[PDB]
């Protein structure tokens, strides 16, 4: 989701 | 050494409602780690306020040591995150080019 990889 | 559960910014078990909460209208850099949501021992996420937005950052944790991506370099979350105070995330992603500025405290 709103995770930056 | 400081212990997790002393740090700060370290807040445990809150939801992301909570975190936007406390991270509305703060500046670039503003930050805080919590539990992941999959509650399991051990596995922590940052986040990071960066353009007016709030970026999730997974912290991984494999042979006792800490990172964002391989390969995992810290001894502790609280290590990465000193770390972090000092050198911009703009390595790990181009997108988060800030440092760690402004722990969002419960003390």
């Amino acid at each position: 989701d709103s995770y930056v990889g | 050494p400081p212990s997790l559960q002393d740090a700060e910014w370290y807040w445990g078990d809150i939801s992301r409602e909570e975190v936007n909460e406390k991270l509305r209208d703060t500046p670039d850099g503003t930050f805080l780690v919590r539990d992941a949501s999959s509650k399991i021992q051990g596995e922590y996420t940052l986040t990071l306020r960066k353009g007016g937005n709030n970026k999730l950052i997974k912290v991984f944790h494999r042979d006792g040591h800490y990172g964002f991506s391989e390969p995992l370099t810290f001894c502790s979350v609280v290590d990465l995150i000193n770390h972090y105070r000092h050198e911009s995330l703009a390595q790990y992603n181009a997108k988060l080019d800030t440092r760690l500025l402004y722990p969002v405290s419960k003390y």
